[PDB]
């Protein structure tokens, strides 16, 4: 995968977001933007040019399964990756996010090794 | 009861797939192959929702829904 990707990191947590951006610069991705909600994620994402969205799933004003829902029904990015982070495996979670779109979902906290598996599989079933 | 089949797994996803099942549902008759799995399902989730869940990972065409 193109190792200047466009990542938005979305999570109402300023702390779980530098986690992230640190996790993902161990990855070698460093071209990172925050949000932190999905309204501050959907303003962001209209710049244009992100390739990846690592989204967090409570947030205020807007949750990360409803920004998953909107990102997928705009036609501008609605094939944008979007793994969502959660705070547990939850069966009702679970196939929310895989019914609404989901590219993939990670259970925090999680480490760097589970990230890169999770990134690779996406790259790999989008091919990128 | 209902019965799933899931197919040319790669080296790990057997386990893997057993825990994202077990997420989902309680599995009975489960029968773990080197690069297969299949089991009995309760009925207690709708199959498509299972189908989805399990793409995160695999393809749908890896994965087989049938009558016991
Ligand atoms: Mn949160």
């Amino acid at each position: 995968a193109d190792k200047e990707l466009k990542f938005l990191v979305v999570d109402d947590f300023s702390t779980m977001r530098r986690i992230v951006r640190n996790l993902l610069k161990e990855l070698g991705f460093n071209n990172v933007e925050e949000a932190e909600d999905g309204v501050d994620a959907l303003n962001k994402l209209q710049a244009g040019g992100y390739g990846f969205v690592i989204s967090d799933w409570n947030m205020p004003n807007m949750d990360g399964l409803e920004l998953l829902k909107t990102i997928r029904a705009d036609g501008a990015m609605s094939a944008l990756p979007v793994l969502m982070v959660t705070a547990e495996a939850k069966k009702e979670n679970i196939i929310a996010a895989a019914q609404a779109g989901a590219s993939g979902y990670v259970v925090k906290p999680f480490t760097a090794a589970t990230l890169e598996e999770k990134l690779n599989k996406i790259f790999e079933k989008l091919g990128m | 009861a209902r019965r799933i089949i899931l197919s040319r797994l790669k080296a790990g996803e057997v386990d893997l797939l057993e825990e994202e099942l077990g997420h989902l549902t309680t599995l009975t008759d489960v029968v773990k192959g080197a690069d297969s799995l299949s089991a009995i399902l309760p009925g207690d989730i709708a199959e498509d929702d299972i189908t989805a869940v399990l793409c995160f990972v695999i393809e749908a065409d890896q994965i087989t829904f049938e009558t016991v």
